[PDB]
């Protein structure tokens, strides 16, 4: 009750009562001393921001703290070598939760697309944003995956519909 | 010696 509350305080610098995007960012660690991915921060904020205030109050921050510790739980387990980074061999073991098993060097496309560190591995902040994009893509896929076998057959319009429904 | 992934509480 105060545990979640005394986390909210230490992250609220200007004491306005709202965790700003900048506040949550520099109160977060990707584990590489580089600034936490602002795109990742912006996403987690807007997910639990309900009055457009581009931030979260204690009510809204509870969802944020839960949403971020649940991701650290995921990151902690698949980071078996415990280097603070998820490598390709550890990525295969991680992205298994999306249903269809993916090819081995499809994990080289994902790691090229979402790694900002550029060291051929995936950090915690980039891991969250990557899955956010991935979940966004699979919701679009599941609409046409009625068959439920990981394969869809769509038209030209439906394809364009899928592309422009990314937002 | 960077802070572990996620929320950083004071004292690293
Ligand atoms: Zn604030
Ligand atoms: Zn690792
Ligand atoms: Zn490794
Ligand atoms: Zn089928
Ligand atoms: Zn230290």
């Amino acid at each position: 009750q105060s545990f979640l509350w005394n986390v909210f305080q230490r992250v609220d610098k200007d004491r306005s009562g709202v965790i700003s995007d900048t506040e949550l960012q520099q109160a977060l660690s990707n584990g590489t001393w580089t600034p936490f991915n602002p795109v990742t921060v912006r996403s987690i904020i807007s997910m639990f921001d309900r009055e457009n205030k581009a931030g979260v109050n204690f009510s809204e921050f509870t969802g944020v703290w839960k949403y971020i510790t649940d991701w650290q739980n995921v990151f902690r387990t698949y980071d078996r070598d415990n280097s603070g980074m998820i490598d390709k061999n550890e990525l295969k073991q991680a992205l298994s939760g999306f249903g269809y098993r993916l090819s081995d060097q499809f994990h080289d496309i994902l790691i090229r697309k979402f790694d900002r560190q550029g060291r051929g591995q995936i950090a915690f902040d980039d891991f969250i944003q990557g899955c956010i994009v991935l979940q966004r893509l699979t919701d679009i896929f599941r609409r046409y995956d009625t068959d439920q076998d990981g394969w869809i057959q769509v038209s030209y319009e439906q394809y364009l519909s899928m592309v422009f429904s990314i937002v | 010696n960077p802070p572990p992934p996620g929320f950083i509480m004071h004292g690293n």
